C-alpha cells in the first residue's frame, strides 16, 4: 500500500535485524492521533479518505505492536507493551469496522 | 466462569422482558372487561389477569413449567366460552415461544459460552485470585471492621541492567522457538531449486 | 491494565504466594488437614490477634 | 487348504528388462542413457517408445511428472506417443504444458478439455495460456432448461451427462477464469453463485459440491472486495449499474460475504450516519440521550418535510438515522396508544375517541407502508421475509377487528359467544400481541441483541422441524386416550366442563380436550386425577394412567432433551459464522431505510456519454483489482503450504540429474 | 509529531573484516574462514571471539549449522567455548563429541548442566555418550521436607530454587534417561509418576509441567509394555516382586497407571485369568450367556456348601473361578436383596407390637449377612489399609450401610430388653421407630449397590464411569447452591419470622394440606426453598393472614428471585457445564472403565475372601526371577528405544532450520568444487 514506509513494513515482518540496520538511519514514523481525535486534521482526513486514514492508522499500530520495536526503542519495554495493549483495546473499542485487528495486536 | 457467563443471561433475558411485555399486553387487553384478591392465594382465580401488574406477575410465574398457576384463571367468571379459549391459546403460545423454545435456546447458548471460557479458565481464575492478594497486600487498613534523590537514579539503573538482559534473552528465546517452529514451504523449495540450477550453470560455464 | 496473561505467569504467581503466605512459607508444604486446622483455629482467636496487634 | 493363494487375476501389460531399464533411466532424469536407448530405438529393437507402465506411467508422463524440461524436450523431439500428457501437465501445475502446445484407459473423463482441467488447478498462467492459444468452454444448460437433445443424452449416459455438467460448472466458477475472461466478474460471481445455488435445489445428489462451488464463488467476490485500497475506488463499485445498485444486486444475490466486508460495512455507516461524526465516540449515557430527544421531538421532524422539505428541520429527516429514531419512536408511540388502550357495557361499541380512535388511521398508515412494501417487490420478496408476514397477518387481524366492530355497530353475561364485539376484542387483543412482537425486530441495528435475534431466526426451522415430529406423537398418543377414555363422558352434574376448571375433569372425553390436556401436559398443568373414572373399572384407568405415563416420558425425558442436543448443535453450527449474517441483516435494515420513498413515518405518509464514463472508470479500476488480487493468491500460494511427497521427488531428481550430468562431463 | 526511534539498547556493530567473518561462517565457505583465521593470527580488527548483537558466535553458528569440520578448523584456532557444548545438545547433534574431547546472558538457566539438558533433549545417542564419559544428577530431595538447605535455598533465591529442582525432574523424568540408567524402569517410571503427581499438587505454581512430565512417564509404561510380543515376557513382567501373584500389576494399580492396565495385553491376560477353565465363555450367544448366568446364579449354595465340605471336589474348585466367584457374590447380594424386599411385603402381622420382637421370617436372616458384611468390611479395613478404603466412596457407602445396620440391630434389641398400646401413642423417639428409619435408610443405601456391580459390563461400564467422574462436578457446584440457597432462607426468615401463627391447626409446615408457616424458622424456611426448585411449594406461602401487603410484596419478591436464580440461572449452568465436562471426559472413559473392571476384577482374584457373604464368618530363587525379569526388560527397552528413533524419523515434521541445513551444505559444496575447478 502507498501508505507503507520501509520502517513500518520491516516491524510487520518483526525481523530484529532489519530493524537493528534501518533504525540506525535516523527513522522515525508519524504519530497518531488519539482515541476520539476530531481537530481540523482528523475531521479533515475522514472526509478526504477514509479508507485511507483507517489503513495508515492500522499500518501505524501494528508497526508499534511489534516486540521488536518495543524492544528496540523505548526505556521500558514492559511499560510500552501495557500502555500499547490498553490503547488497543480502546481503540478496538471505537473502531467498531477492525474489531479483530486491534484486538488482535493488543 | 459463572461470573462471565452472566453478561449471556443479560441479553437473554433482554430478549425475555420484550416477550414477556407483549404477551402481558394481550392478556390484559383480552380480560380487563371481565378476601383473596390477585394471584397469591389458594384460589387463583380470574383476578390474576385484570390488573396490569398482576398479569405480569401472573406470567411471570409460568416459566419454570411445575404447576406455579393453575390454568383456571383463564376461565371467565362471566362464562364466555370464546374469549376464555383465546386466553388459553395465548397463554399456551407464551409458554411454547418460552420454556420450550427460549430456554432451551437460552441452554444451548450456555453450552456453548462455557465451551469457549473453559479454555481461558485457570488463568482468569488466576488473575482474580491475584487482584484480591493485592488488594490485601496493603498496610492501608490492616484491622478488621469492627476495629477499624540519586536513589531513583540507582533503581532506574538497576532497573535498566536487569531490562537490557531481558531484552537480550528473549530477543534469543524468540528467535529459537522461530527457527524451532515454523515449517518449510514451496517458495524455500524454490530457492533450493534456484541454488540447484545456478550450481548447474555455472559447472556448464566452467566446463 | 487488566493484563491477564502477565499475572498467570509462573514465575510471578510463585512470587505473590511467598508474599501472601509471609513467614509460614511451609503452610504449603503442611497436609490438607493441617492447612484445615490450622484456617480453623485462626478463625477462633481473631479478635485476640486483631486487639493484641 | 489353510493357506490363501495369491496371484494377480489382472495380470495387464508387461514389460522388457530393457524397457524397465528405459523407464528408470528416464526416472532418474538421465540425459545420456535415456538418449542412447532412444537412438537404439531409431533402429530395429526390443526398446519400442511409447513404453506403457501398468501403472499407466508412459515415459512421456514420467517425464512430465519428472518437470525436467530438456528431458521433456527430448522425449517430443523423437515423437513419442502424445495422449493425454497434455491434461498430467495441467495437473502438475508446471509451466512446462506450453512446449506441448507448440509441439487404453484415460485417468481423466472424456469431458476433460486442457481448460476445464486449468480452471479446476486455478493457476493463473497456465490459464493464461489456454486462452491465448483460443479455446471456447462448453455451453453449459440452464439450471431449469428444456432441451430435447439433452434430456436424450440424459437418456443415454445420465452418469456421463451429470459428471459434464459439473466439469463445467467446476470450470466456470474458478476464480480465475473468472478473472481472465468475464466483462463484470462481479457480476458473473453473483450469477454464478445463484445458478449454483438453485442446482443444488434441483439436484440433491451433487448438492455439496454445488454448494463448495458457490462458496468459492463468494469467497472470491469477498477477496476481490478486499483488493481495493481507497473509498474512490469502493464508490466506483458498490455505485455501479448497467445509488448503491451493486449492493442492491448483492443484497438480493444473498452475498453475506461480500455485503459483510469491512470496507462495504465502512462505506455503509459513513452513508447511515449523514454528517453525524462521532457518535460511536461519544459517551453511551450521552448518545442515548441524544436518541432520546431527536425520538421525543418526532412530531417536529416529521411535520417538516412536509410541508417545507428544503428547511434544516425538513432536511433532518434526510439523514438514516434521523429517520429509523422517527420511526422507532412512533412505532413506541402506537404501543403506549395500545397500552392505553388496554388500560361501556353496550351491545355495540362507540368508538372511544379518547385513546382508540387515533390507532384507526395509524393502523391505516401501517397497511399503506404494507401495501407500498408489496409494490416494491412483488410476492417472492414479501413472502421471503418473515416479518412481512407477521406484519400481514397483524393487519388482517386489526382490518378484521374494524370489520367486526362496523358489523356490531351497523346490527356482557347475555349475549351470544360469537356476537362480533367479542370476537373483535378477542382479535385486537391478538394483533396487540404480534404488533408489540414486532419489537423484536429492532434489535438487527443494536450490536448486543442483533446476533441473538437472527440466530433465533434461522434456528426456528429446526424448531418446526423438531414439532412436526412432536405433533405426530401428540396426535398418536390423542388418538389412543380418545379410543379408551370416551364412554365414560360425565354430562350430568358439572358446573364445568374440560380441563380449564377448579376441578379437572373430562380430560379425554373428546379429541379436541384430549390435545389440549396433552398439550397441557407437558409444563405439568394436568393433575393426576383427571385419568380416574367415576366407575369402578381400575384396568381401564390403570392403562390411561400408564398411556399419560409413557407421553409423558416421551415429551418430557426424550424428545424435549433431543431438542435441547439438536439445539446445542444448530446454534454451534450457526454461531460459528453468525456475525456475518448479522451484518447482512443490518445492512438489508439500513438500505431499506436509505430510500428516498418511505421518508415518512406512518403517521403523516397517509447519458451515453455518462455510461461509456461510468464504464470505463469500473473497467480501469477493476484491472486494479484483479493485478491486486492475483499478486496477492500467487505470494499466498507461495507460503503455508505443504511440500509432499511430490516436491521431495522433484527435488532429489534434480540432485540425481545433476550427479549424472557432472559423471557425463568429469 | 513524529515518535522518534533512538536505539537504546547499544550494541556494537563490530569490524567490517568481522562481518566477513561471520558471513563466511554461515555461507560455508571453508576457504574463506580458514584465510580470515590466518589472517586473524597478525591481530588485527577481526577476532575469533567476536559475538554478534543478535547472540551467535561463529563457533555457534557453526555448531547450527552442522558441518563437523567447520567446528574442528575453530576449535584447532582456540575459539572460546562458554556454552557451544550446551549449544551442541540442544541442537540434538551428535557432532558433540568434538566438544567433550578436543579443547549472565547465556541463553540458559545457570542451573543447566550437559547431563540435565540432554535428558531434556531426549536424545539417546547422546545421553548415552555423557553417561559413558561420566557425568551425574543432583539428588532432588523430598516433596514434602523441612530440611535446612531447601527453606534456605527458598529463602535465598526462591525463584533459582524452583527452577532448579524442575529442570532436575524434568531430567530424571526423561524416556531416554530412564530407559539407559534406571535399574528397574517400570518402578522408576511409576514412582517419578508418582512424585510428580505430588509435585504438582503440592506446588501450585508449575503445575501443567509437572502434569505433562507425569503423564510423559504413563506415556513411557504404556509404550514399553506395547513393545512386547510373547505372552511369557507379560507374565514375567507382571508377575515380579521386588522381594500368579501379579505383584507389579497390583503395584501399577496402586500408583494409578490407567493406560498401563488398560492396554490391550494385560487385557488379554487379566480377561484369561478372569475366565479360568472356561472353553469360549465370551464366544457363546447372548441367550445362552444370560441363561447360564442365571444357572450359576441359582446354584449359588451348593457350590458354597461344596467348597466349605471339600475344597479339592471340582464344585469346590468351581468357586475359585473368578467369574464364578462374582457371579456367586451377586447372587447372594441379590438374595439379600430380595430378601429386604419380601421384609417390605411379607410382614402382615399387627405391626402394634410394643417392642417388636425379631420375626424368624426376615429376621435372624438379615442378621448373620448383616455380621459377614461387616466382617467383610473389617477384613478390607485390614487388608490394603486405611487409604485404600477411603479413597474409593463405593467402600464408604458400605461402611456408613453396615453403621445403619448395627445402629438398627443395637436399637431393635434395646427395644427387646427395655420398653416391652396404639401405634398412635408412641413418642416421636421411641427406639423401634427410629430402629424402622435407620432401616430404611441402610435399605435405600443397600439397594444402591448394584450400580458398583455395573463395572463389569461392557455396554454401560464406561457409561457408570463417566457419571462417576462427573458426580465431584455436580458437589462442586452445589457449594454454590448452598450458598445461594443460605443466603435466600436466611433473608426470608429474617422478612417472615415476625408473622408465626399457630391457631391450633391440625398440621403446621410445608408438609401438610394447606401450606402454612412455611418460613417460619430457619430449618422450616430452608426445607421450604429447598421444595421450590421442584414446585412443590404452591405460591399461597409469600402472603400473611394479616393485611401487609409491602412485606408479602417484597417476600414475594424474593421467592421469585430465588426462583429465577436457581431455576434459570444456576441449573442451566449447571447443564452447560455438565455439557463441558462430559465432552471431556467422553475420550478418557474408555481406559478409566478398564482400569475400574480390573480394579473389581482382581478385587476377586486374591485367595482371602472366597467364601461368600453367608459364611464369611529363596535366594536363588530370587536371583532367578531378577535375571530373567533383567534379559526381558533389556530385550524390552532395546525395542522401545529402536521403535522411538523409527517414529522420530517418521513423524511429519520439517522445520526451517532443515532448509537452510540444505541450502548451507549445497553451497559449501558450491563453494568447494569453485575452490577446486
Ligand atoms: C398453543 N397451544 C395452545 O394454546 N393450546 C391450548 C388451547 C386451549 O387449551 C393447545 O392445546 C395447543 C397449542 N399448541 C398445540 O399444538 C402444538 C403443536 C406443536 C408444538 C407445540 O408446542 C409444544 F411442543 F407442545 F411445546 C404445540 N396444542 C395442542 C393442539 C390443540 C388443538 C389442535 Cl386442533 C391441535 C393441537
Ligand atoms: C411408563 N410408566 C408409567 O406410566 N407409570 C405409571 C403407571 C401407573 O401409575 C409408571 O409408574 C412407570 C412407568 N415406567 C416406569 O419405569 C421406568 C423405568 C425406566 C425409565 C422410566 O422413565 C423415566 F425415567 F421415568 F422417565 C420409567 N414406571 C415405574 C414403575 C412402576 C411400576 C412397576 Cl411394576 C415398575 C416400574
Ligand atoms: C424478580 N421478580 C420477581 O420476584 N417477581 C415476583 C414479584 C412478586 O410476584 C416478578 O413478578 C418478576 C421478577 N422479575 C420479573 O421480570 C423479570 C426480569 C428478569 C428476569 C425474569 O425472569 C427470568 F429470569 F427471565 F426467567 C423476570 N418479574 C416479572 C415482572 C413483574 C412486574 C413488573 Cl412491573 C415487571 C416484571
Ligand atoms: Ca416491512
Ligand atoms: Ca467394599
Ligand atoms: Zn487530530
Ligand atoms: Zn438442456
Ligand atoms: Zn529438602
Amino acid at each position: 500500500t502507498m501508505d507503507v514506509a520501509p520502517v513500518i513494513l520491516a516491524a510487520h515482518r518483526n525481523n530484529y535485524e532489519i530493524l537493528t540496520m534501518l533504525l540506525k538511519q535516523d527513522v522515525s514514523l508519524p504519530k497518531p492521533h488519539a482515541v476520539g481525535c476530531e481537530c481540523t486534521l482528523c475531521s479533515a482526513k475522514n472526509k478526504k479518505d477514509s479508507l485511507r486514514h483507517s489503513r495508515f492508522r492500522l499500518d501505524i499500530y501494528r508497526c508499534l505492536a511489534s516486540p521488536a520495536l518495543i524492544m528496540l526503542t523505548e526505556e521500558d519495554p514492559i511499560l510500552r507493551a501495557f500502555e500499547l495493549s490498553a490503547d488497543l483495546k480502546e481503540l478496538s473499542l471505537v473502531e467498531v469496522e477492525f474489531r479483530n485487528d486491534y484486538e488482535e495486536l493488543a | 466462569s459463572m461470573g462471565q457467563m452472566l453478561q449471556d443471561f443479560g441479553k437473554f433475558l433482554g430478549m425475555f422482558l420484550l416477550v414477556l411485555f407483549s404477551f402481558t399486553i394481550g392478556l390484559t387487553q383480552l380480560y380487563d372487561k371481565g378476601d383473596c384478591v390477585g394471584i397469591f392465594c389458594e384460589q387463583q382465580s380470574n383476578d390474576t389477569f385484570h390488573s396490569f401488574i398482576g398479569t405480569c406477575f401472573a406470567l411471570f410465574w409460568y416459566i419454570f413449567s411445575l404447576a406455579h398457576v393453575a390454568i383456571f384463571v383463564t376461565r371467565f367468571s362471566y362464562g364466555e366460552e370464546l374469549q376464555s379459549f383465546v386466553g388459553a391459546v395465548i397463554v399456551g403460545t407464551y409458554n411454547v415461544v418460552v420454556v420450550i423454545v427460549l430456554t432451551k435456546l437460552l441452554v444451548a447458548m450456555l453450552h456453548k459460552s462455557f465451551q469457549l471460557i473453559a479454555n481461558h479458565e485457570d488463568k482468569e481464575w488466576k488473575f482474580a485470585r491475584a487482584k484480591l492478594w493485592l488488594s490485601y497486600f496493603d498496610d492501608k487498613c490492616t484491622l478488621p471492621p469492627p476495629f477499624n534523590r540519586n536513589l531513583k537514579q540507582k533503581r532506574d539503573e538497576n532497573y535498566q541492567k536487569v531490562m537490557c538482559c531481558l531484552v537480550h534473552r528473549y530477543l534469543t528465546s524468540m528467535r529459537q522457538k522461530m527457527q524451532s517452529t515454523d515449517q518449510a514451504t514451496v517458495e524455500n523449495l524454490n530457492e533450493l531449486r534456484q541454488d540447484l540450477s545456478k550450481f548447474r550453470n555455472e559447472i556448464r560455464d566452467l566446463l | 491494565y487488566n493484563q491477564k496473561e502477565f499475572v498467570s505467569q509462573s514465575n510471578c504467581q510463585q512470587f505473590l504466594n511467598t508474599v501472601w503466605f509471609g513467614q509460614m512459607s511451609g503452610y504449603r508444604r503442611k497436609p490438607t488437614c493441617k492447612k484445615i486446622m490450622t484456617v480453623l483455629t485462626v478463625g477462633i482467636f481473631w479478635p485476640v490477634l486483631s486487639l493484641c496487634y | 487348504r489353510d493357506r490363501i493363494p495369491l496371484r494377480i487375476v489382472r495380470a495387464e501389460s508387461e514389460l522388457s528388462p530393457s524397457e524397465k531399464a528405459y523407464l528408470n533411466a528416464v526416472e532418474k532424469g538421465d540425459y545420456a542413457s535415456v538418449k542412447k536407448s532412444l537412438e537404439e530405438a531409431e533402429i530395429y529393437f526390443k526398446i519400442n517408445i511409447n513404453c506403457i507402465d501398468p501403472l499407466g506411467r508412459t515415459a512421456l508422463l514420467i517425464a512430465i511428472e519428472n518437470e525436467n524440461l530438456e528431458l521433456i524436450e527430448l522425449l517430443l523431439s523423437f515423437n513419442v506417443y502424445v495422449g493425454d500428457a497434455l491434461l498430467h501437465a495441467i495437473r502438475k501445475e508446471v509451466v512446462g504444458a506450453v512446449e506441448l502446445l507448440l509441439n487404453q484407459f484415460s485417468e481423466f473423463t472424456p469431458d476433460i478439455t486442457p481448460i476445464i482441467l486449468a480452471a479446476h488447478t486455478n493457476n493463473y498462467e497456465i490459464i493464461k495460456l489456454l486462452v491465448q492459444k483460443g479455446v471456447s468452454v462448453p455451453r453449459p444448460h440452464e439450471v431449469r432448461c428444456n432441451c430435447v437433445e439433452c434430456v436424450s443424452s440424459s437418456d443415454v449416459d445420465s452418469l456421463r451427462h451429470s459428471r459434464s455438467r459439473l466439469n463445467i460448472y467446476k470450470a466456470l466458477a474458478s476464480p480465475s477464469l473468472i478473472a481472465l475472461s468475464s466483462e463484470d466478474p462481479f457480476l458473473t460471481a453473483f450469477q454464478l453463485s445463484w445458478e449454483l445455488q438453485e442446482l443444488s435445489k434441483v439436484e440433491n445428489e451433487f448438492k455439496s459440491e454445488y454448494e463448495e462451488l458457490s462458496r468459492q464463488c463468494k469467497q472470491f467476490a469477498k477477496d476481490l472486495l478486499d483488493q481495493t485500497r481507497s473509498s474512490r475506488e469502493l464508490e466506483i463499485i458498490l455505485n455501479y449499474r448497467d445509488d448503491l445498485a451493486r449492493l442492491k444486486l448483492a443484497i438480493k444475490y444473498r452475498q453475506k460475504e461480500f455485503v459483510a466486508q469491512p470496507n462495504c460495512q465502512q462505506l455503509l455507516a459513513s452513508r447511515w450516519y449523514d454528517e453525524f461524526p462521532g457518535w460511536r465516540r461519544r459517551h453511551w449515557a450521552v448518545k442515548m440521550v441524544t436518541c432520546f430527544i431527536i425520538g421525543l421531538l418526532f412530531p417536529v421532524f416529521s411535520v417538516c418535510y412536509l410541508i417545507a422539505p428544503k428547511s434544516p428541520l425538513g432536511l433532518f429527516i434526510r439523514k438514516p438515522f434521523i429517520k429509523f429514531i422517527c420511526h422507532t419512536a412512533s412505532y413506541l408511540t402506537f404501543l403506549f396508544l395500545l397500552l392505553l388502550a388496554s388500560q361501556d357495557l353496550n351491545r355495540q361499541g362507540p368508538p372511544p375517541t379518547i385513546v382508540e380512535w387515533m390507532i384507526l388511521p395509524w393502523v391505516l398508515g401501517f397497511i399503506w407502508g404494507e401495501i407500498k412494501q408489496m409494490w416494491d417487490g412483488g410476492l417472492q420478496d414479501y413472502i421471503h421475509d418473515w416479518w412481512n408476514l407477521m406484519d400481514f397477518v397483524m393487519n388482517s387481524l386489526y382490518l378484521a377487528t374494524i370489520s367486526l366492530k362496523i358489523v356490531a355497530f351497523v346490527k356482557r353475561e347475555s349475549w351470544d359467544m360469537w356476537h362480533p364485539t367479542l370476537v373483535a376484542e378477542a382479535l385486537f387483543a391478538i394483533a396487540n400481541i404480534f404488533s408489540s412482537l414486532r419489537l423484536i425486530s429492532l434489535f438487527t441495528a443494536n450490536s448486543h441483541l442483533g446476533p441473538l435475534q437472527i440466530s433465533l431466526g434461522r434456528m426456528l426451522l429446526d424448531i418446526l422441524k423438531f414439532l412436526f415430529i412432536y405433533c405426530l406423537v401428540l396426535l398418536a398418543f390423542a388418538n389412543g386416550l380418545n379410543q379408551l377414555y370416551f364412554y365414560y363422558e360425565e354430562t350430568k352434574g358439572l358446573t364445568c366442563k374440560g380441563i380449564r376448571c377448579e376441578k379437572q375433569n373430562n380430560a379425554f372425553s373428546t379429541l379436541f380436550e384430549t390435545l389440549q390436556s396433552l398439550f397441557w401436559s407437558i409444563f405439568g398443568l394436568i393433575n393426576l386425577y383427571v385419568t380416574n373414572v367415576k366407575a369402578q373399572h381400575e384396568f381401564t384407568e390403570f392403562v390411561g394412567a400408564t398411556m399419560f405415563g409413557t407421553y409423558n416420558v416421551i415429551s418430557l425425558v426424550v424428545l424435549l432433551n433431543m431438542l435441547i442436543a439438536m439445539m446445542n448443535n444448530s446454534y454451534q453450527l450457526i454461531a460459528d459464522h453468525a456475525d456475518i449474517e448479522w451484518k447482512f441483516a443490518r445492512t438489508k435494515l439500513w438500505m431499506s431505510y436509505f430510500e428516498e420513498g418511505g421518508t415518512l413515518p406512518t403517521p403523516f405518509n397517509v447519458r451515453a456519454a455518462d455510461n461509456l464514463r461510468r464504464h470505463h472508470q469500473y473497467q480501469e479500476v477493476m484491472r486494479n483489482l484483479v493485478k491486486r488480487y492475483v499478486a496477492a493468491m500467487i505470494r499466498d500460494a507461495k507460503t503455508e503450504e505443504g511440500l509432499t511427497e511430490e516436491n521431495f521427488k522433484e527435488l532429489k531428481q534434480d540432485i540425481s540429474s545433476f550427479r549424472f550430468e557432472v559423471l557425463g562431463l568429469l
